[PDB]
């Protein structure tokens, strides 16, 4: 095509194709589910290993005591954006002596991701991020995209085969506000389990958990730490 | 022809810029936002399409606070709209830091017009995909309201409509005895017009974003409170039966 | 900005855009320059496409210094830019040396600027050719500058539209012992060889340079010469 | 114009077999006047390390904010906590990075090393450092030094066994030398902030001093 | 600024149960000359923070538009976040340390008052970036005159009401007007509490001169 | 439109850069390298691929010493990985200066991985890069968490591997590592199995001249195996 | 602070004290004035302790960088020249530093003297410090190239003892090192008062 | 046509810049006609004031522009280039008054604007 | 400034520009270097010199430092640039280190410069 | 140098002397120190002549630019903000005291003072310059609120003439301007027209 080379070139229907290729790169990545209770925010990320002799790829990135990030898509672009927002939190703690509010932070994330979509010859950062945060008004699950659009969600799922998890979160949406932390993590585990094929189930090796909220720093549970949370999960009904 | 429709820095053989028209079309497939200036303020109403039920209330906001007396109404890509809102906020801050008083809305509209169209001269940058409306109140200038498109042209308006249903809402605005009638029924008629122009068949159920500026807040732009919003919603729904 | 030169070699080894600017010059207005024994005369067509034009508001023959003048064939605004550049270079020479600038040195520097305009990235060569007249060292000087950036010293030359006929006419009618008045007559006659329509004192522009310096002919003198020749 | 103001203050740190103790006065003053009676100069770095910083209070605050920014940057970079010798390296490099415009601070670092043993690091305003069993810094530094030199370091002593340092003797020594510091140093008084770093963590207490 | 030209004199502030009260006069002194007598040195930041300062007034005017700009930046987002008094303390400390750092400091010393989350707040930022919190604070000659009385009151009664603190700062300004040659008998008093920040204009204290008959 | 007319940051329809896929393809043209991580240490074994009898084998370097407790194994273009190994050594000395301590092997791995995708043609600083490295690296070292082996690819993806094989015969040697590795595997068994797999994947006869072997052990520095020791290691194979 | 070094038939002898003061107040008596640059190279410290320590640490970083990039141990002369290069840039802005670089390289035992003033002198014998003249007087009587290991140790120890007895800024403990063809060794760290009792 | 002469300002085989003619064909896209006549003691500009929508503000849709007190101007073309050129002309007039100390002549100002066009 | 990358990845991963440079090398004259025990011998194939051309201006053997010399195959002017860069690097190393360069060091420098010329735009 | 202004119901009255000196020598005796900024905005300059002239020219140029851009008459407050910003931003190199008085339809007549250091304040009457300090008590004793135009001129002439007599840096003639709805009216008092005051000892 003639209009899928550069982000500054406009289609007759009014669409920019290269940004859509960036979201297709986001869809290429594995699935993660961000879901919040009245007091907690949990990211359940499905880790992937390139081989049996290779470890699982890290997907949950802790940033601050109130903020953690799960990724989907390109890992290096996620690292760059994540370090930029890390030093943003560092600047907020340095100058203001307060944790940075999550909403203005993700507004700045959209502000930065606005610029590669308007300049010639430059690509958007091909990664979509689910954001678990806490501030004075409560916990937050946010999502940001390479199209510089950020959305606040009670629950969200992104990555490969995330539609089943989105259906599961939509079917139980009134319960997450009243579910406790264990029930929230179990619901997120079942949602990420809905993304999985019928021949593979949740293991300790491929699940990362990131929790933030009251009386709780953003803690990442990996491997054996996932094992208590896998306990109590019901089997798949036929 | 080939090559005339790739850059904003090239003309058509007729003398047109195809990228600006594609920005117009990227405006024209967005949701309907209207804004009416009356005798004592400027009231904006935005149709917010709820594409997913997972989004929280307060997501995808198209009403912005440019300044403590200046309110904002956009339709198009939300990223370009937010960037231009930040540009207008920085220009208002610069005006306050250089001059020490409230910025006239004609001045700020000119500045954002200059910053929108300055990217339509080059192949290295693309035109914005969002049309928008600036509305302000002051005691000396009264209420004022301006329309700026991605071509960077600012026009004064008494009331205007942009988005997918700009023509129907414009004709609905044309039917109002308007220069004498108060904001408190401006908002109700905005709700009625927005609910009329929304097509329930081809679009999902939406939210009625609403805001004003004027004498009732001493020239301060604010979002419409809950009871007034649901009152305008009930008036609009009772006008549809 | 663009750092890529708009003027590059063809596979034949030629500079195509220089030929294009030369073609633009050939579509320009005639400019006749004759170096007499006591000065140089420059004459040009000043035909306006309507009578609504203010003829005396915009000119085509301008003095760089008191004793240096210039006329062009080709593009108006490029000629204006070169007049700006030449005046600034001549005043640079005046600031350094507090002496009147020799004509050939101004020709060299203007040609150098228009040369680097044929090499620099993102810029185009000027669509002009120049006839530069002057008086220095008790001698009159006449030069031409081409779109290639080359410059040729001339005793008599003709440019613009129908420049071949003007050059042949000057070859058939130039003498070294020509006076200033006879050079003016020959320049106006050379303009008559390529002009269409009846000539006025308003549709041409003539200036001369001598030991008193360079200055433009007033319309009274132009119409007096036109009544004398015809 | 002068960018530096001596705010007074006396700090001390001692290293034990499995513990460290960092103490500081709480008086912050200028000239012949007290800004505040409650300015403890022991600030929390890690679970196993406490900083102690005296001198220009703005320089103290700048040192604390810079060192905590570097703390969090290392936690994000290498996904693990400090080592105390690396903290000493950070502080020395930070002090020497502005050799032409130094921080007007005397600093001690008190905590546990990688083997759980007490670790005390003494610093100057311009980046020299050394690991010591004990160090007194600040205005009343050199007065409290020889008490640690003869009681703990056993100097000018004859014919008694160098007994191991227990916790009660250490805290009694610190309380007595800071009482002596309040009695003579005019910038020392009001209260005394003492923290003890052991493998279980760091514990805190405060002793009232004289108020004049 | 290397030389403050017209300066502001002592500013007092003290805590009480439910808020903080800060008082200062409107005397801008042209060195020795009492030049300006109605220029406010007590300015409200937002609903929960307010400032007073001593020293050069052009520098603190610059501080006024920069604080107003960053505050208006806060409410123009509309997120619901507001600037806490401690965050304003931190930002002021960073700004003054930066200005001292590049050898062009702001010649002002600030007493900052706040009341948020059911807690009162009083902070002190000098001209060189040294910042600290205390229940009672004073500047300049007030830092040698009023705060002994403030500390004496606090040592026998740490918790005060609004009227007790008001009477105490009235007596302290009577002493200050008695003894400071850069003082004036015309001051403003402001109070930050949960209902917000309130500024009071025309306030003078009674003067006793009976001792002049005791010659 | 030919495939040369797209930029280095142009994405594929699947969502990947074309140049990093080309570098991944260029990995498969390099020499065969096997790293095995054990509890006794990490062993590295790389084929030299001597192409001429006039080519000096000691001039063929594949295993490099990052620092005294970290070495590296190679697949890919020599000229790029020389700069990458120099960057790793400068970073180790930077941390040794500023921190007065060595970093982890993982810290080396991200510090060398973060420059992999720093390439571009537009608004590039003087010193930037026009094409990503076609280099895959195996970092074997000993740190406070024990012996460690990591894999780094041109995409910037770095992973922990118990036994990783890179190069032209990387898949078959990886299956060989799968069928020979266990968690209770010794360093001598790792060396013997790694040289056995190199012998079965290389097109030549395995001798002491066309292979390189190195071991990193706890309590020991980085060790380069000499040709004689290589011969007696060969002797039982 | 008094440090000395001399080359002889079995290598290089380096000797130092350990007293550091802050003005007139003795800050410490256990400061190591000899840095161990590498197993074949040592450097002394005299004057500004921060300056000496940081520039010798940077020298250690640079020589380790050279060993990594060229697979060769650095000579004494090249290390001293790079030291003079990076201290020559900051000349005149308040640097106070004086060091001796001792080691063994391909040419054998190498000793150089570098300062913060751009001096870089090769010589068989050197001593740096305020009490350096007190060391000088003893060692000019004691020095010989045909000296063995033990009497060279005793000469260096006695010269440092005399310097610590005669200089106020010298004291603490005497640290001795011996650079040989296989590298340096740490000889002893002997207390000054015990040396006075021994020599009485 | 040779190369990208139809797309940017480079010469044709005839030596003509097609983007200049495209600028001429973009002038008339506004659909307006402005007539400016010099009298014996006056100068008069008459232009079209097209108001197709009554919601448009007639006070804001205008083409008669004021540079300074003495100089006025009428405009042809599209509105963003209209405001940009009048703003640059106002800035150049202000710079002329700030440098040379007097009000800029009309011929000098239009010479500067056409040089900017060059 | 000109910032067009000349050498980029082909879809098969080869670098065409380096291969064309290798073809230009193979078009050049033959240079043979043999390392002896206490001597190194270089020998270049002299082209058929024109009868009016000076043979001293066409020498393909030049020294880079007082212990290190070189021979080249390829373009003469590019080799002159290489030789000049090597000479200034040898003098800079002698200034910085107070030692003459080693063969491996200057070889590493000139080949790193050549690889740097493979890894920039407009070069 | 003595400059002052008084606000009245309807506008402002500016008054100044005309002595400009360097050292003890009178460089000029007839310097017009009522510098016009806009058609109904005037400023009074004291201190360094070049600095005051430069800041007045820059503010006039910028104010004309902004008033043309906004197509509105300039506010006296806006002009005073421009003076305050320029005097505060360059406060370490200029010696200037400016008394800016003007009229706008939005706020009537306004007086603003920008002293050394760059402060800004609005007042009913502003005093500045070298002679200023010698008439404070008089201008604290004669001014009355709600004061008329012609008596503002009388007060201005009297206070000016007293500063003329007291200050050796004040001299020359008396220059007056009055800004109101009708515009600016300018007057010069000289010789016997200067109000005399009895000094008999």
């Amino acid at each position: 095509n003639q209009y899928d080379n550069d982000v500054t070139v406009w289609s007759p229907q009014g669409r920019i194709h290269q940004i859509e290729y960036a979201m297709e790169a986001v869809k290429q990545g594995s699935a993660t589910v961000g879901l919040k209770s009245k007091t907690h925010a949990v990211l359940v990320a499905l880790k992937r290993a390139q081989s049996e002799l290779a470890a699982h790829q890290k997907k949950i990135l802790h940033v601050d005591n109130h903020i953690g990030i799960s990724i989907a898509g390109l890992t290096a672009d996620a690292r760059l954006l994540c370090n930029f927002m890390r030093q943003e939190c560092l600047d907020s703690r340095f100058v203001f002596d307060r944790p940075l509010p999550v909403s203005r932070l993700v507004s700045l994330i959209g502000s930065k991701t606005q610029i590669p979509t308007q300049r010639y010859g430059r690509r958007p950062y091909g990664v979509g991020l689910l954001i678990a945060g806490y501030d004075d008004m409560g916990p937050h699950i946010f999502q940001t995209c390479p199209s510089a659009n950020y959305f606040d969600c009670r629950a969200m799922s992104i990555g490969a085969r995330s539609q089943s998890a989105r259906t599961y979160l939509e079917r139980h949406m009134s319960e997450f506000m009243e579910c406790n932390l264990n029930e929230l993590v179990k619901h997120g585990l079942r949602a990420l389990r809905e993304t999985l094929p019928a021949e593979q189930d949740l293991t300790t090796k491929n699940v990362s958990i990131g929790i933030v909220g009251k009386d709780l720093e953003f803690t990442i549970y990996d491997d054996d730490d996932v094992s208590p949370f896998l306990e109590g999960l019901e089997e798949r009904p036929q | 022809g080939t090559g005339y429709d790739l850059s904003a820095s090239t003309f058509s053989p007729d003398g047109r810029v195809f990228q600006v028209e594609y920005a117009m079309k990227a405006v024209e497939n967005s949701s309907t936002a209207i804004g009416i200036r009356c005798k004592d303020g400027v009231v904006f109403g935005v149709e917010k399409l709820v594409l997913s039920k997972l989004y929280e209330e307060g997501s995808n906001k198209r009403l912005f606070n440019v300044d403590r007396h200046v309110g904002m109404a956009v339709a198009g890509l939300l990223a370009d709209a937010r960037s231009l809102a930040d540009i207008a906020r920085e220009e208002a801050s610069n005006f306050r830091s250089n001059f020490g008083y409230n910025i006239p809305l004609k001045h700020l509209a000119d500045r954002v017009a200059m910053y929108v169209h300055a990217y339509t001269l080059y192949s290295a940058v693309r035109p914005f995909g969002c049309s928008f409306m600036l509305g302000s109140y002051s005691v000396n200038d009264g209420a004022q309201l301006y329309m700026i498109d991605p071509s960077g042209v600012s026009y004064g308006y008494w009331g205007c409509a942009i988005g997918k249903a700009r023509q129907a809402a414009k004709t609905e605005i044309e039917k109002l005895q308007m220069k004498e009638m108060t904001c408190r029924d401006i908002v109700k008629e905005v709700a009625k017009i927005i609910y009329i122009v929304h097509d329930e068949v081809k679009d999902k159920a939406f939210e009625l974003e609403l805001s004003w500026v004027g004498e009732l807040t001493n020239g301060r732009h604010e979002i419409v409170p809950k009871d007034i919003r649901e009152e305008a919603e009930k008036y609009a729904k009772e006008s549809l039966k | 900005g663009y750092s890529f030169s708009l003027t590059t070699f063809s596979p034949s080894g030629k500079l195509v855009q220089i030929e294009y600017a030369l073609a633009a010059v050939a579509g320009g207005a005639p400019s006749v320059g004759i170096k007499a024994a006591n000065g140089v005369v420059l004459a040009t067509e000043k035909k306006q496409k309507s009578i609504l034009y203010d003829e005396r508001s915009v000119h085509k023959v301008e003095p760089i210094t008191k004793h240096i003048g210039l006329v062009y064939s080709g593009m108006g605004p490029d000629y204006r830019v070169l007049v700006h550049r030449a005046r600034k270079l001549a005043q640079q020479y005046y600031l350094v040396y507090q002496e009147p600038i020799p004509t050939a040195q101004l020709v060299q520097r203007v040609a150098s600027v228009m040369q680097e305009y044929t090499q620099s990235g993102g810029v185009r060569p000027f669509g002009v050719s120049l006839l530069i007249c002057g008086w220095n060292e008790g001698r009159p000087y006449l030069f031409q500058s081409d779109p290639s950036g080359a410059y040729f010293a001339w005793k008599a030359t003709a440019m613009g539209k129908n420049y071949v006929n003007g050059k042949t006419f000057l070859e058939k009618r130039y003498n070294e012992d020509l006076e200033l008045e006879d050079a003016i007559h020959t320049a106006i006659l050379t303009l008559k060889e390529s002009f269409e329509g009846q000539m006025t004192e308003d549709n041409i522009e003539v200036g001369i340079c001598n030991e008193a310096g360079f200055r433009r002919l007033t319309p009274t003198e132009v119409k007096d010469y036109l009544a004398a020749i015809a | 114009f002068s960018p530096y103001v001596f705010n007074g203050g006396t700090i001390l740190a001692i290293a034990g077999e499995d513990f460290a103790i960092v103490a500081s006065d709480t008086r912050l003053s200028e000239g012949f006047s007290i800004h505040t009676r409650d300015s403890p100069k022991c600030y929390k770095l890690t679970d196993k390390t406490v900083i102690g910083c005296s001198g220009f209070h703005g320089d103290c605050l700048t040192l604390t904010k810079i060192i905590e920014a570097r703390l969090k940057m290392y936690k994000h970079s290498n996904n693990k906590a400090m080592t105390t010798g690396a903290i000493a390296a950070m502080l020395s490099t930070i002090l020497y990075s502005r050799r032409f415009f130094p921080y007007y601070v005397y600093n001690i670092i008190g905590g546990l090393d990688e083997e759980g043993k007490g670790a005390v690091y003494s610093f100057d305003p311009v980046g020299s450092y050394q690991r010591d069993s004990f160090k007194a810094g600040g205005s009343a530094s050199a007065m409290l030094q020889p008490l640690l030199d003869n009681q703990v370091g056993f100097k000018n002593m004859q014919n008694v066994e160098h007994v191991p340092l227990s916790l009660d003797r250490a805290m009694r020594l610190v309380k007595d030398v800071f009482i002596s510091a309040a009695e003579r140093d005019v910038y020392t008084g009001d209260a005394l902030r003492i923290c003890i770093v052991t493998k279980e963590g760091i514990r805190e207490e405060t002793v009232s001093l004289r108020k004049d | 600024t290397q030389n403050p030209m017209v300066t502001g004199t002592s500013v007092l502030g003290v805590k009480f149960e439910g808020g903080v009260v800060i008082a200062a006069d409107m005397l801008g002194s042209y060195g020795s000359l009492a030049r300006f007598r109605n220029i406010s040195r007590i300015m409200r930041v937002n609903n929960s923070t307010m400032l007073g300062a001593s020293g050069d007034y052009a520098d603190f005017q610059y501080l006024k538009q920069v604080l107003g700009q960053m505050v208006i930046d806060e409410e123009l987002l509309g997120d619901g976040h507001s600037y806490s008094p401690r965050a304003i303390h931190s930002w002021l400390t960073r700004a003054m340390y930066s200005r001292r750092s590049k050898m062009n400091p702001l010649w002002n010393t600030m007493v900052i008052g706040g009341y948020a989350d059911g807690e009162s707040f009083l902070g002190y930022v000098d001209m060189l970036g040294v910042a600290y919190e205390a229940p009672s604070l004073a500047t300049g000659y007030g830092a040698y005159l009023a705060q002994p009385l403030l500390r004496e009151v606090l040592e026998k009664q740490p918790v005060l009401s609004q009227t007790e603190a008001r009477d105490l700062v009235e007596r302290c300004m009577r002493v200050l007007y008695y003894r400071d040659a850069r003082s004036y008998n015309r001051f403003q008093i402001a109070t930050v509490t949960e209902k917000g920040v309130e500024i009071e204009g025309p306030l003078s204290t009674e003067t006793n001169w009976d001792i002049a008959h005791m010659i | 439109r030919s495939e040369y007319d797209r930029g280095v940051n142009t994405f594929s329809p699947e969502g990947r850069l074309f140049q990093v896929e080309y570098a991944i393809e260029a990995i498969k043209l390099g020499s065969t390298a096997i790293g095995i991580q054990t509890s006794e240490g990490v062993c590295l074994a790389v084929e030299k691929r001597i192409t001429s009898p006039l080519m000096e084998p000691s001039s063929i370097e594949k295993i490099v010493e990052i620092d005294a407790h970290i070495g590296c194994a190679m697949s890919g273009l020599i000229a790029d990985a020389k700069t990458l190994i120099d960057k790793a050594r400068v970073e180790t000395q930077n941390h040794w200066f500023t921190y007065n301590e060595t970093m982890t092997v993982e810290s080396v791995t991200q510090a060398v991985s973060n420059l992999a995708l720093q390439f571009g043609e537009e608004d590039a600083d003087p010193g930037a890069m026009s094409r990503p490295f076609g280099v895959a690296l195996l970092f074997g070292g000993v740190d406070e968490k024990g012996p460690q082996l990591f894999h780094m690819d041109p995409s910037g993806t770095f992973v922990q591997c118990d036994a990783r094989a890179i190069g032209s015969a990387s898949e078959g040697a990886q299956s060989s590592l799968q069928e020979v590795y266990h968690k209770s595997m010794t360093l001598k068994e790792a060396i013997k199995s790694s040289l056995i797999i190199l012998k079965q994947v290389m097109e030549e006869k395995l001798n002491a001249t066309n292979i390189e072997l190195a071991t990193v052990q706890p309590g020991q520095n980085f060790h380069m195996f000499t040709k004689e020791e290589l011969e007696e290691v060969i002797k039982d194979i | 602070t008094t440090t000395l070094a001399f080359k002889f038939r079995h290598g290089v002898i380096v000797a130092a004290d350990s007293r550091a003061t802050a003005g007139a107040y003795i800050a410490s008596q256990t400061v190591k004035k000899v840095i161990e640059i590498n197993p074949y190279l040592l450097g002394t410290m005299a004057g500004g302790a921060a300056d000496c320590s940081f520039w010798e640490r940077l020298l250690a970083r640079q020589c380790r960088i050279y060993e990594l990039r060229n697979k060769e141990r650095i000579s004494v002369a090249a290390a001293s020249k790079l030291l003079a290069n990076m201290v020559y840039q900051y000349k005149g802005m308040g640097l106070s530093m004086g060091t001796m670089i001792c080691g063994w390289d391909k040419r054998g035992p190498g000793l150089y003297y570098v300062d913060s003033e751009g001096n870089r002198i090769s010589g068989a014998t050197f001593s740096v410090g305020s009490g350096s003249v007190y060391a000088y007087g003893v060692m000019d009587r004691g020095y010989s190239y045909d000296l063995e290991v033990e009497q060279a140790y005793d000469l260096a120890r006695r010269a440092i003892y005399q310097a610590t007895y005669r200089d106020a800024y010298s004291g603490g403990a005497v640290n001795l090192y011996h650079v040989r063809e296989d590298g340096w060794i740490r000889v002893s760290s002997d207390n000054v008062a015990d040396l006075h009792e021994k020599y009485s | 046509s040779a190369g990208f002469d139809r797309h940017i300002t480079i010469f044709s085989p005839e030596g003509r810049l097609y983007q200049v003619e495209y600028a001429f064909k973009a002038i008339n896209q506004g659909g307006l006609t402005s007539v400016a006549v010099r009298g014996k003691d006056c100068a008069v500009i008459v232009t079209q004031k097209k108001v197709p929508d009554k919601l448009l503000d007639s006070s804001t849709v205008t083409h008669l522009f004021k540079i300074t007190e003495n100089i006025g101007c009428v405009m042809t073309g599209m509105t963003a280039d209209s405001r940009s050129q009048v703003q640059r002309a106002r800035y150049e007039a202000a710079n002329w008054k700030y440098k040379y100390g007097y009000e800029i002549p009309v011929d000098m100002l239009c010479k500067r604007i056409a040089d900017i066009s060059q | 400034s000109y910032d067009r990358a000349i050498t980029v990845f082909s879809p098969d991963g080869h670098l065409f520009q380096v291969e064309y440079a290798q073809e230009a090398v193979k078009k050049g004259s033959t240079a043979v270097g043999v390392r002896g025990r206490d001597i190194v011998v270089l020998g270049v194939e002299k082209k058929s010199v024109a009868k009016l051309q000076d043979e001293r201006t066409v020498r393909k053997i030049c020294a880079l430092d007082d212990n290190v010399c070189m021979a080249f195959a390829g373009l003469t002017a590019d080799a002159r640039i290489v030789i000049n860069r090597a000479r200034v690097e040898c003098q800079s190393h002698r200034l910085t280190v107070e030692d003459p360069v080693t063969v491996e060091y200057i070889t590493r420098y000139i080949a790193s410069l050549k690889q740097r010329y493979t890894q920039s735009n407009g070069r | 140098t003595t400059i002052m202004a008084v606000q009245f119901d309807g506008g402002v009255v500016l008054g100044a002397d005309s002595r400009t000196t360097t050292g003890s020598y009178i460089a000029n005796r007839v310097t017009d120190k009522l510098t016009p900024i806009h058609d109904r905005i005037f400023c009074c300059r004291s201190g360094s002549a070049a600095d005051t002239q430069a800041v007045a020219d820059a503010v006039t140029y910028q104010l004309g630019f902004h008033s043309i851009e906004l197509n509105e008459p300039p506010l006296v407050h806006t002009a005073a903000s421009l003076f305050k910003e320029m005097c505060y931003r360059y406060r370490e190199d200029l010696m200037a005291g400016i008394i800016i008085a003007g009229w706008d339809p939005q706020e009537g007549g306004q007086v603003y003072s920008v002293p050394m250091g760059g402060m800004m304040v609005r007042q009913s009457f502003a005093i500045g310059g070298s002679g200023s300090s010698y008439i404070y008590g008089y201008v604290d004793a004669t001014y009355r609120e709600g004061m008329t135009k012609e008596e503002c001129l009388q007060f201005t002439a009297n206070a000016l003439a007293l500063a003329m007599e007291r200050d050796g840096s004040s001299g020359g003639v008396i220059r007056l301007a009055a800004i109101a709805e009708s515009g600016v009216e300018r007057q010069v008092l000289l010789g016997d027209q200067i109000p005399k005051f009895a000094v008999a000892t």
